[PDB]
């Protein structure tokens, strides 16, 4: 019944001050501890801050003064003051990890901190060169910032697909593959690549 | 001193004083809620201010 | 003030018994305040123990917690496939004298199911590619298990640059992995060699893809 959405992580540039919000669902208003934990690409779990039922307030030590931790009856709110690129991560919320309820954590929003402006990927389709069964794929390249989704024939495609995670370049923007394997009585694939921050939708269709 | 109900003597320092910390969601009275959280949805337990 | 768990990675084999260790430098609250989550990539992480030993709903009893003040361990018995993930410890101290919650560092448990050789897909550069200045040359290791390296060869000479690598994670039914590598190159750096090869080796055994440009 209880549930946890994170919201707000966008590209931002250092220094923009950015408010993050948790909207709680099936929760009552002061029954619970509500703390903001984060993780960088490919790091591991940083508690920031909590704000407790009675309204007290901790925050980590490297935290105190750069984040503002606050309370309504259905959200909690964290304030990032003065963003620097070493702030980029995915921001969680979760209630109080001690109690024997449900620990409940929401999917994250992801706040991408970088002078670099946002950029549409291209996208290249990737077959053998010119069978019973076939792969194919398609090659996303030079986006800012994550996340893209990828579905293969508007996601009725499932079986025997393989995303691959994103790699950042040297020059800071995102690079991925699917690919998927098909018979021969498949129709040519189509891979439908979206970017959410630049508004942008491509499908490519792959054949051998 | 307080006397406390047990949801399923409770050792009451399983509920988390004011910014503190526990393993058990208590409730209480107005003197038990001035020193420590007080949490009632699924509390484990309700305590009141001892009287005498 | 420093909470240090187990190095990455543990290596368990299917069946077999695994132990995470978390030490704190200082005694948790009320010497049992300490949780265990388990991370599996792109979700969030999912509380396993709380009260150092006390299992959470919907978990199985493989999971098992133990310990008391500054030494804590989880146990992971029969570990399974789908227990590849990387687990944290969680302490609880005064608010006011330290930070109020602290992770460990985490630690990856990479499990050991049944050895496969790769097979090996190259893919070469979508004709549209060449004319943007940059082109990309995948190379893809399907279904593997244990890690493989990846090398790439242009007309017999091993590249050093240009190659970036992507692995998923462990598939939680086999335990195998799946590997993207790309060759990054210029136009004319593409356009001034004919064979294109990447192979993947595993121990002592290689696989081989390789395309000659403008051929197929």
């Amino acid at each position: 019944t209880g549930s946890l959405e994170e919201s707000g992580g966008r590209l931002v540039t250092p220094g923009t001050p950015l408010t993050l919000t948790c909207t709680v669902s099936g929760i009552d208003p002061n029954s619970d501890h509500m703390s903001w934990v984060r993780q960088a690409p490919g790091k591991g779990l940083e508690w920031i801050a909590i704000i407790y039922a009675s309204g007290t307030t901790y925050y980590a030590s490297w935290a105190k003064g750069r984040f503002t931790i606050s309370k309504t009856s259905t959200t909690v709110d964290l304030r990032i003051a003065s963003p620097t690129t070493e702030d980029t991560a995915t921001y969680f919320c979760a209630t109080y990890p001690n109690y024997p309820t449900d620990n409940l954590w929401g999917q994250g929003t992801l706040v991408t901190v970088s002078g670099t402006q946002p950029k549409a990927p291209s996208v290249f389709p990737l077959a053998p060169c010119c069978s019973s069964t076939v792969t194919l794929g398609c090659l996303v390249k030079g986006y800012l910032p994550e996340p893209v989704t990828v579905t293969w024939n508007s996601g009725t495609l499932t079986n025997g697909v393989r995303t691959f995670p994103s790699v950042r370049q040297s020059s800071g923007l995102y690079s991925l593959s699917s690919v998927v394997s098909v018979t021969s009585s498949s129709q040519p694939v189509t891979c439908n690549v979206a970017h959410p921050a630049t508004n942008t939708k491509v499908d490519k269709t792959v054949a051998p | 001193s307080f006397v406390c109900f047990e949801h399923k003597s409770f050792d009451i320092s399983q509920c988390p004083k004011i910014g503190g910390h526990g393993s058990k969601k208590c409730t209480g009275d107005a003197a038990f809620c001035s020193a420590y959280e007080c949490t009632a949805q699924y509390a484990n337990a309700y305590c009141s201010h001892a009287n005498g | 003030t420093g909470m240090t768990q187990t190095p990455s990675p543990v290596s368990a084999a299917v069946g077999g018994t695994v132990t995470i260790n978390c030490q704190a430098s200082q005694s948790v609250y009320n010497n049992y305040l300490l949780s265990w989550y388990q991370q599996k990539p792109g979700q969030p992480p999912k509380r396993l123990i709380y009260s150092a030993s006390t299992l959470a709903s919907g978990v199985s009893s493989r999971f098992k917690g133990s310990g008391s003040g500054t030494q804590f361990t989880l146990t992971i018995s029969d570990v399974q496939c789908d227990d590849a993930a990387t687990y944290y410890c969680l302490g609880s101290y005064d608010g006011n004298s330290a930070d109020c919650l602290a992770f460990g560092g985490g630690t990856e448990v990479v499990v050991k199911g049944t050895p496969v050789a790769p097979t090996v897909l190259i893919f070469p550069p979508a004709a549209d590619q060449v004319a943007t200045g940059t082109v990309t040359i995948v190379c893809v290791a399907n279904k593997y298990f244990p890690d493989v390296t990846v090398t790439w060869e242009v007309d017999g000479t091993t590249q050093t640059t240009g190659i970036e690598n992507s692995k998923t994670p462990q598939n939680s039914a086999d335990c195998t992995y799946n590997l993207s590598s790309t060759l990054t190159l210029t136009s004319t750096q593409y356009n001034s060699h004919k064979e294109y090869t990447c192979k993947v080796t595993q121990g002592t055994t290689s696989v081989v893809q390789s395309f000659n440009r403008g051929d197929c």
